[PDB]
RNA sequence: UCCUCGAGGAGGAUUUUUGGAGCAGGGAGAUGGAAUAGGAGCUUGCUCCGUCCACUCCACGCAUCGACCUGGUAUUGCAGUACCUCCAGGAACGGUGC
């Protein structure tokens, strides 16, 4: 029903999200809030046209989040069960 | 007292009067600067003065140093890895040093994005042609010694020892 | 004008940026000292003048007598003790070992005189036209005997301040 | 919650208001709105021209509403 | 109320990809349109879809230069991945899956 | 196979056909209801006269129980009435109660009825509330919108019956009638309305009478208005003779034979005289040593041969043995006239053999000597021993 | 003639051949089955038109309130 | 209810600050009415915009929908706004 | 002081032609007379027509069910 | 749950992203629900612009990172 | 009211977060270049066509203001700041509307 505690409960898991202005952020999902908050821990940034930078720490926004990418190995039929 | 991480993770960091994220690292009298990896590149300028440097060299790569201020020291040479080390360095205060000979400035040349050289107080500012020489050597500087660089002048080192 | 920590400099090229010639002051006051503050303004009534606070008195002073008609950008700036106190300042602040002192006013009160000791450190007390400054430290009494000897307080007379006898 | 904005000192007075796509109008304000919605009767239109071209009693909405400049000291 | 409104609404054309399990596609706001099966959704279109078929078309923005090359177009494909409701655009149910 | 220990227990029976007494409320015939409301009251084990009332008022005969005051007779007359009435569901008719309950106070009725609605507790069964003294609107009121039971006062009730508020139709209304402190309602005072209350009533009902005490007149009253009654009291039933003087003493294991020999010494206790004791072989050394001190004893017990026990019997009848020991099994069925003393050394563990063996002495209404010897062992007998003793008046 | 709420002529408009337009130019013609209280318009059989050329027939297409611009009832 | 930047706004009110839009158009004033909804009204304003056309107006008022940063001075950066 | 509700009902109840500005689109309007309206300004033109000013051109459309969320500016006009 | 992604990193530097491509580094002191971000003498950089304590709004917010340590 | 085995215990519709965002830089000229990176006429040389930068021409794409460089020129003034004298030339930068 609820997709943000669906989300919620995909911590410690490698994701990447890419954002509206082409920005690839992939790194290890460690807080996601009610408002889609994402603080990941040691992420690969790439933006348009542009080098990617490592950084030890990030915070994106609900909104700025255009797709995600998760990995096949997820259990998606297990966490849906509210 | 050598510089070292523990003496800059203690050191008062703060805002300059240019909006700009300064640590003051005076009162240390270190005699070689060296250990500035722990700062991270996180200030824009840099406070050493009243120290007992040598030599203006050993620092890692800081692209977010652009302010130096050596002032108050004994700084007789120039390292010649400056421009690797630091590309975005602008301000360079050099007041009150040992510079003694105009070929310490040489290696001062490769830095291209340099614009505020201080070289007062010093014995190679009192030679025959100083200035039309530190003019000569470094083009990209706009300001030496607290007067702006004219056309007459730039002509003039141009001028001579072409 | 008493001293504080406050210099005002003026009589500069008001053709400069003011960003410009406020880093120009900030790196002219940093042989001297830390800078805390730098004022500068480029309006009718503050054209060409501007000011720099320091943390330290003596570091003010050092950059006043040493800086007193210098070139700066063409023009010999002109540099003197500010007439009020800062906002920053206000603020951020809210031989021997006895020394004998002659030719005083007899209008200066004890908190003149505790200011005009407070360029040294802390002393043990103060007697009150003769007065003895006694000093805690033996190079400190030596420092403010040094200074003292002719300073620039009440102009009309002259202060001296001479080491105390056994 | 709902508070309606600051508009009764701005009430009958002769303002210039900006809407998206560079558009700039002048006119009197003739009441006010919760979501800021304003009415402009006698509202005169600035063209890319230069030339005023007059609509008359004009409704802005809030959502494209950029800046109210008022021309009269109130 | 909530769910006759999800079943009887335009929330049923999404309730038919997830139940039914048919493969649906969706336009979005960068040119791009990813066909795939709808696995689970939410008031705010919230889809989270799995073996995902992506495909659009790129320039090359001024890749070698002088005044004569043209665009190209290309796909991709992920296993899983899910999609706001803000950046969805179009969303279009066809029996693809037969 | 202890049916025997409940009847021993104190509660004098007399009637034909008497049921067995329940030794708890859970396996006594009771409904849910009533099993409900002695768990929430908090009645661990029932009183034995409620054990002797509830089986005799659900088999449907006439029961009349005396006990002492708080025993608990407005429970034992509600719970079983309350068990047939949820098992055995009536048409509740206009204006008719299935029981009737006469109490000789208001307070009395008023702790009737509430007793009675504590007992049908969580449930639809509203009894009656109303008492003398009071407005009559409010009981017709509270009278007219159904009653189960009928608990209040003699005039009341005449009142209600003269006013055709409330009476007793033929065929069925009532099934039981509850008489609380029959003593008072069996004197001059309340005889015609007692008199007219059991008049018009139902052929087929029960009556039901409790009180503290019970005189011979009024018993011989209130007997002529039941059909075939069950008495139940305390004690008769394996009780000791009144007769046979009971005498408890506290002594030690091993002084009990220095007392038996003081008082075989002093006082006159050693002629004609009857031991009981535990054990054939203690009896047997209990015998050696009387011989020891210069005295005739016998023994009598399993040990020994039938020819030798019946030559110690016949001696002991004939006086040639003074004194006489004998195991529980000569304390019941012995009826020898020398028997004039009961020695109990030691105590057994029933009430019974201690009732057979103080009956053994002074029997067909002439006077006898019962002492026995309590030890700290026999702790739970004492309760029976003091039963006993309250029964037999000692 | 009389004010009619656009809730009522959103309800009575399933069935009947519209075509709704989007900000982004392109239009989805075809009938329209679902229209609920949010705005959301589900239709079948729907055709693509971009630039007055049709594109080609997608079917069911479901289009939300935040893209869509307008709608007319053909 | 009510913001801790909405409260540092509030309280900055009367001082001389600058609310640069999303347009890029910059309001340099003093903050004369400022709401719970960033709504900056100010009195003697200056237009400064990233398009540079510098004037001067009598009364401005831009609302908090286009509104992107507002540059405040560092009065009231020490109390009571440590926490 | 003149509601705009208010304004917007006396315009229906005018049955008056109004022409409406899209949001970030200066080279398209319509125009229409609104009928009737709701709480999200939700127009209903009758016969309306979409006006180009850089083609100068005018492409009828008949009933238009225009949301509130793109309409800019609303002016009346006396055609 | 805890809630505490926003108040591990108060009193500290960080970097903001903007929208438009600019970012802002100052010292983050307090935040709200609308994601209001108050920067303490902060620093433009695209050339640097001395702006100082600048508030901005969280609508034009879309990453934010550690830039150093607190002062 | 709950637990244990009839009983016991106690929030996608205007100012913030489900986005009104996406896309393209005017035209011409026997102009010039793809060191290692286009295809076809099946290398190399040549010819043709859907990607930039430099200069020239039409319509220095246009007008606006801010920052900025040269020369001349005025102000000598004690303050907590969007920015600060004026004239003329050049236009490397920013954004606004067409």
């Amino acid at each position: 029903m609820k997709l943000v505690r669906f989300l919620m409960k995909l911590s410690h898991e490698t994701v990447t999200i890419e954002l509206k202005n082409g920005t690839q952020v992939h790194g290890t999902i460690t807080g996601v809030d009610v408002s889609m908050n994402t603080h990941l821990k040691a992420v690969k940034m790439t933006l348009k046209n542009r080098e990617p930078v490592q950084l030890e720490t990030l915070s994106i926004r609900g909104n700025n989040i255009r797709y995600f990418i998760l990995p096949d190995s997820l259990p998606l039929d297990t966490l849906l069960v509210d | 007292v050598k510089l070292t991480a523990e003496l800059i993770e203690q050191a008062a960091q703060y805002t300059n009067a240019v909006r700009d994220r300064e640590l003051d690292l005076r009162g240390y009298k270190i005699p070689v600067i060296e250990n500035l990896g722990a700062t991270l590149d996180q200030f824009d300028a840099i406070d050493f003065s009243d120290n007992e440097i040598r030599k203006l060299d050993g620092f890692p790569l800081l692209r977010r140093l652009k302010t130096l201020l050596v002032n108050n020291n004994r700084i007789c040479r120039i390292g010649e890895g400056l421009d690797q080390a630091l590309p975005c360095l602008t301000e360079l205060i050099l007041t009150n040093n040992s510079l003694v000979e105009l070929g310490d400035l040489d290696p001062l040349a490769s830095l291209k994005s340099l614009t505020y050289l201080s070289i007062l107080r010093n014995p190679v500012t009192n030679k025959k042609h100083y200035r039309l020489y530190v003019i000569y050597k470094v083009p990209q500087v706009r300001v030496l010694d607290f007067q702006k660089v004219k056309l007459k002048e730039r002509q003039e080192a141009e001028k001579m020892f072409k | 004008i008493r001293p504080n920590h406050t210099i005002y400099i003026n009589n500069m090229n008001d053709k400069i940026k003011k960003e410009e010639l406020k880093r120009s002051l900030y790196a002219l006051f940093s042989q001297f000292g830390h800078v805390v503050d730098i004022v500068a303004l480029k309006t009718m009534k503050m054209r060409g003048q501007a000011f720099v606070i320091f943390k330290e008195l003596g570091s003010s002073t050092n950059a006043l007598r040493q800086l007193q008609g210098f070139p700066f950008y063409g023009k010999p700036m002109r540099i003197q003790y500010a007439k009020t106190d800062s906002d920053i300042i206000s603020k951020m602040r809210g031989p021997n070992y006895i020394l004998f002192l002659n030719n005083l006013p007899e209008e200066t009160n004890e908190m003149m005189l505790s200011m005009l000791f407070n360029q040294f450190p802390g002393f043990k007390e103060v007697r009150l036209d003769i007065a003895f400054v006694e000093f805690e430290n033996d190079g400190q009494a030596g420092a403010a005997r040094d200074a003292l000897q002719g300073f620039k307080i009440t102009p009309s007379h002259a202060m001296k301040i001479t080491y105390a006898k056994k | 919650k709902a508070h309606p904005p600051e508009l009764k000192k701005f009430m009958d007075k002769k303002l210039s208001l900006k809407l998206n796509g560079g558009r700039h109008v002048q006119g009197i304000l003739r009441g006010f709105d919760p979501f800021m919605n304003l009415v402009i009767d006698e509202c005169v239109e600035m063209a890319t021209s230069g030339q005023q071209n007059n609509i008359g009693m004009v409704v802005i909405r809030g959502n494209s509403i950029i800046m109210l400049e008022a021309l009269e000291r109130v | 109320r909530e769910e006759e409104e999800f079943n009887t609404g335009p929330l049923s054309v999404l309730t038919q990809s997830v139940k039914n399990n048919t493969q649906v596609l969706i336009n979005c706001r960068n040119n791009k349109k990813l066909l795939g099966r709808v696995k689970a959704f939410d008031r705010h279109c919230n889809m989270v879809l799995e073996n995902v078929k992506e495909m659009w078309t790129e320039v090359p923005k001024s890749g070698k230069g002088k005044k004569k090359s043209k665009p190209v177009n290309k796909d991709r494909y992920i296993s899983k991945m899910f999609l706001r409701g803000d950046s969805v655009i179009v969303v279009l149910r066809n029996p693809l899956i037969a | 196979v202890n049916v025997f220990r409940l009847e021993m227990e104190g509660i004098t029976v007399k009637g034909k056909g008497c049921p067995k007494p329940i030794k708890s409320w859970v396996q006594c015939g009771i409904s849910m209801k009533i099993l409900n409301s002695l768990k929430k009251h908090g009645y661990e084990k029932p009183t034995p006269i409620q054990t002797q009332a509830i089986p005799a008022i659900m088999s449907g005969r006439d029961l009349i129980g005396i006990a002492k005051t708080g025993s608990g007779k407005t429970i034992a007359f509600l719970l079983p009435m309350f068990r047939h009435i949820m098992d055995q569901r009536s048409l509740e008719e206009g204006e008719g109660p299935i029981a009737v309950i006469m109490t000789p106070t208001r307070e009395l009725a008023l702790q009737i009825t509430k007793e009675c609605k504590k007992f049908s507790k969580t449930l639809g069964l509203r009894v009656v509330c109303v008492y003398g003294g009071t407005g009559i609107s409010e009981q017709i009121a509270e009278l007219k919108r159904g009653a189960e039971i009928i608990v209040c006062t003699p005039g009341r009730m005449i009142d209600m019956l003269a006013a055709n508020s409330g009476r007793v139709t033929n065929l069925r209304r009532v099934t039981y009638v509850v008489l609380d402190e029959a003593d008072r309602m069996f004197d001059m005072g309340f005889e015609p309305q007692v008199m007219r209350i059991v008049d018009n009533v139902r052929p087929d009902r029960q009556t039901v009478m409790f009180s503290a005490t019970f005189p011979r007149a009024m018993e011989a009253l209130a007997r002529r208005i039941l059909s075939k009654p069950i008495e139940v009291q305390v004690g008769g039933r394996s009780v000791v003779c009144s007769d046979v003087e009971q005498q408890v003493i506290v002594i030690e294991e091993e002084k009990k034979f220095l007392k038996l020999l003081e008082l075989l010494g002093h006082y006159q206790e050693s002629g004609s005289v009857i031991i009981f004791v535990d054990k054939q072989e203690h009896a047997d050394g209990l015998l050696k040593d009387l011989m020891r001190a210069s005295y005739p004893c016998m023994s009598l017990h399993g040990g020994i041969d039938q020819y030798d026990r019946d030559s110690i019997i016949n001696d002991f009848k004939n006086g040639t043995c003074k004194l006489l020991v004998a195991t529980s099994v000569a304390a019941r069925g012995l009826d020898v006239k020398h028997l004039i003393l009961v020695v109990n050394y030691s105590c057994p563990n029933h009430y019974e053999d201690y009732v057979h063996r103080a009956g053994r002495t002074g029997r067909a209404g002439n006077k006898g000597y019962a002492y026995t010897f309590i030890t700290e062992d026999q702790a739970r007998y004492a309760g029976d021993i003091i039963k006993a003793l309250e029964l037999s008046g000692t | 003639s009389l004010p009619l709420n656009p809730k009522p002529f959103l309800n009575g408009l399933t069935g009947k051949p519209v075509m709704v337009k989007l900000k982004w130019g392109m239009e989805y013609k075809g009938y329209l089955v679902s229209v609920d209280g949010y705005m959301n318009m589900q239709l079948a059989n729907t055709e693509e038109y971009i630039d007055g050329a049709l594109s080609g027939h997608l079917g069911e297409v479901l289009i939300r309130c935040n893209n869509v611009l307008y709608i007319r009832g053909v | 209810s009510i913001g801790v930047p909405i409260k540092v706004l509030h309280e900055a009110e009367g001082h001389i600050v600058t609310c640069e839009t999303n347009t890029g158009e910059v309001y340099r004033g003093k903050l004369i009415e400022a709401e719970d909804n960033m709504n900056c009204q100010m009195s003697n304003i200056t237009v400064t915009y990233r398009d540079g056309r510098v004037a001067q107006l009598e009364q401005v008022y831009i609302r908090g929908s286009k509104i992107r940063f507002l540059i405040l001075p560092d009065m009231l950066k020490n109390a009571p706004m440590l926490k | 002081m003149v509601q705009p509700i208010n304004l917007i009902f006396r315009y229906l109840q005018n049955r008056s032609r109004i022409q409406v500005w899209l949001y970030e689109q200066v080279n398209m309007r319509i125009e229409g007379c609104i009928i009737g309206f709701d709480e999200y300004m939700n127009l209903v033109l009758d016969d309306a027509e979409e006006i180009h000013s850089k083609t100068k051109s005018r492409k009828q459309l008949g009933r238009i069910m225009l949301k509130g969320d793109n309409i800019t500016l609303l002016q009346s006009v006396s055609n | 749950g805890k809630s505490s992604k926003m108040l591990q990193h108060i009193d500290y530097r960080m970097r903001c992203i903007l929208q438009d491509g600019r970012i802002f580094i100052g010292t983050f002191k307090a935040f709200d629900k609308h994601m209001n971000l108050i920067l303490c003498d902060c620093d433009e950089f695209r050339e640097k612009r001395v702006l100082g304590l600048v508030l901005l709004r969280g609508e034009n917010l879309v990453s934010m990172t550690v830039e150093g340590p607190p002062p």
